[PDB]
This record gives C-alpha cells, sequence and structure tokens, in this order.
C-alpha cells in the first residue's frame, strides 16, 4: 500500500484485510495482553 | 516485555530485532531534532516530528518505565545499546533545554520520556568522574581494541558534552530556588532537570554508598541522604515561592514525579519537614488551584 500510495489510485485491494486488522486484531492484542499482564511477565520468582 | 529471559535465551534474529527497534527510534528522533533546528521557518519532516511526538516518544517512555519498575537494564545493555542510549539522552535533553514553538507544545511529553529514560538506563550517567568503577560500563566492556573498532570519543564527558554534572545542576537548582525565578522565563529547567534528579536519585539510591558501606569507593557512583534531603527541600521551597503566581499543571505533575522521593525519604524528617508542606499548601485559602 506504501508502494501504491505513490500511485494516484487510493483504492486498496486489501481493504477488507486492513479493516479486519485495525478493528479486531490490534484490539484483540490489547485485550489479550491486558487480561494477561502476569502470565507473560513470569520471572521464575513464582508470580502466582 | 521480558527482556531478561529474551536476552539470556533467545534467537539472534530477535536480538537484532530489538536492537534495530532501538537504533531506528534513535536515528528517528535525532533526525527529528536536526530538522527542527534547520526548521527555523514553518512538510515531510514536520510529519516525522508529529509522528515522533505521538508514537516514538510514548513507546520509548513506556518501555523505559517498565524497565525502571522492574529495576531492569543491566543485562539488557549490550553492543551499541550504550551508544544509542547516550545519543537519545543528549537528543531529548537538547530539545527540553531548547525553546521553540514546537517545544512548548509537547515539552511535557519529552519530560516524562526523559524521566523514564534516566531511571531506566543502567549506568550512572549524571556522574562521570568516578564512573569507571562500574564494570557494566561500556568503557570497561570495550578494553582498547573494541574502542578502536567502534567510533566513539573514548571520553564519557565528550560523549555527552552538553549535559552538565550532578553537583553543578544541584547548586544551580538551589540558586534558582533561593532566587525564586518564575517558571515562564525558564520553563526548561523546572521541566526537565527535576525529572532527571528525581529518577536518578531514585534508582541510584541503592547504588549509592549510603545503603552500601560495603564495597565502599568501589561504588559506580556516590550519593547521600543529605543530597536527597537538599533537593526535595528545594522542590518544596520552590513550590512555596510559586503557587501564588503562574500556577500551572506542571506543579501538579512534579508532585507525582516527587512521589518516589517522598516514599524514599525517612519519616523523622517527614515530621517537621512536610508539616511545612501541609501548611504552605493550605495557606492559599483564597485560591482554588489544585495542589498534589
Amino acid at each position: 500500500f506504501d508502494g501504491g500510495s505513490r500511485g494516484k489510485g487510493e483504492h486498496f485491494p486489501y481493504e477488507q484485510e486492513i479493516k479486519f486488522f485495525a478493528k479486531v486484531v490490534l484490539p484483540l492484542i490489547d485485550q489479550y495482553f491486558k487480561n494477561h499482564r502476569l502470565y507473560f511477565l513470569s520471572a521464575a520468582s513464582r508470580p502466582l | 516485555l521480558d527482556a531478561r529471559t529474551v536476552m539470556k535465551t533467545g534467537l539472534e534474529s530477535v536480538k537484532s530485532a530489538l536492537r534495530a527497534f532501538l537504533d531506528n527510534a534513535a536515528e528517528d528522533l535525532e533526525k527529528t531534532m536536526e530538522n527542527l533546528k534547520q526548521g527555523q521557518f514553518t512538510k515531510g519532516v514536520t510529519q516525522i516530528i508529529n509522528y515522533t511526538t505521538v508514537a516514538l516518544l510514548p513507546m520509548l517512555s513506556s518501555l523505559f518505565e517498565h524497565i525502571g519498575q522492574h529495576q531492569f537494564g543491566e543485562d539488557l545493555i549490550l553492543e551499541d545499546v550504550q551508544v544509542s542510549c547516550y545519543r537519545i539522552l543528549t537528543s531529548l535533553y537538547a530539545l527540553g533545554t531548547s525553546k521553540s514553538i514546537y517545544v512548548e507544545r509537547q515539552r511535557s511529553a519529552l519530560g516524562e520520556c526523559l524521566a523514564a529514560f534516566a531511571g531506566a538506563f543502567p549506568v550512572a550517567f549524571l556522574e562521570t568522574h568516578l564512573d569507571k568503577h562500574n564494570i557494566y560500563s561500556i568503557y570497561n566492556t570495550k578494553s582498547s581494541r573494541e574502542r578502536a573498532a567502534l567510533s566513539l570519543p573514548t571520553n564519557v564527558e565528550d560523549v555527552c558534552p552538553n549535559i552538565p554534572s550532578l553537583e553543578k545542576l544541584m547548586e544551580e537548582i538551589v540558586e534558582l530556588a533561593e532566587s525564586g525565578i518564575r517558571y515562564t522565563q525558564m520553563p526548561h529547567v523546572m521541566e526537565v532537570i527535576l525529572p532527571m534528579l528525581c529518577s536518578y536519585m531514585s534508582r541510584w539510591w541503592e547504588h549509592g554508598p549510603e545503603n552500601n558501606p560495603e564495597r565502599a569507593e568501589m561504588c559506580c557512583t556516590a550519593l547521600n541522604s543529605e543530597h536527597m534531603n537538599t533537593l526535595l527541600g528545594n522542590i518544596l521551597k520552590i513550590i512555596y515561592n510559586n503557587l501564588g503566581i503562574d500556577e500551572g499543571a506542571w506543579m501538579k505533575r512534579l508532585a507525582v514525579f516527587s512521589q518516589p522521593i517522598i516514599n524514599k525519604v525517612k519519616p523523622q524528617l517527614l515530621k517537621t519537614h512536610f508539616l511545612p508542606l501541609m501548611e504552605k499548601l493550605k495557606k492559599k485559602a483564597a485560591t482554588v488551584v489544585s495542589e498534589e
């Protein structure tokens, strides 16, 4: 899309893909990690 | 992030991944400050500056906040990570001290970023005369052949020449405290210097000799409870002299920046040294501006 942005046509062939990303995947990351602060932050100190 | 586990065991692609993540962010904000200096008159570089202030500053600030709160960074520090960190420090300190229409918009943002960075960074930078004691310093790491290999001035004072030293900064802030200079004339000092001293003394408390009569004068830096006392007294007495005028949310936020220090300080001093704080905050009964 960066390569095609230099082109006049602003229509995006993967518009469905980018909207799905921005509306679901990026916030899915948000909710998953905010629910699981501790699990990825395990430091062998037996946290929980 | 768990960079401790990632660094102790992890793939070199991931290593180079975060190394490039920090190198690219560095060169980004350095080119940003440069094009800002050549930006005497008011678009691509302007977009880069906006992108900086909206994304690059918050992410670096947050990741350094996590590093600090985990008391992290000693193993995170590796090749060229020192160089990148010193460059970034000099850069945002230069922007914070500098005065421009771009600076007065996000000067708070760079303030919190530098507050995070100074604590996060794992080598005592504000003191440089006896800093050689730290083996984790890249000067001890590099021997001499690696010094010849990498392009660095080989002098800690030369790597960060624009930044001052801790003793001259503390005497200058004491001087401006007793003079009672208003924030409008010199916003930069009361905006950036205080987060420097706060984070620095907060994390090199215990990497000061006062906790550690052991390994004395093998310390990476020298610090004292009297230094802590002096500068938080300066903070309380500057706020004393300047709640009456110019108010501002900056004094509202320096309270939370000084929160670590007021947790650090011992309670016999708290009694009869913040009793003044409670009475000075309330002596302005006529005013309504928030404090603490």
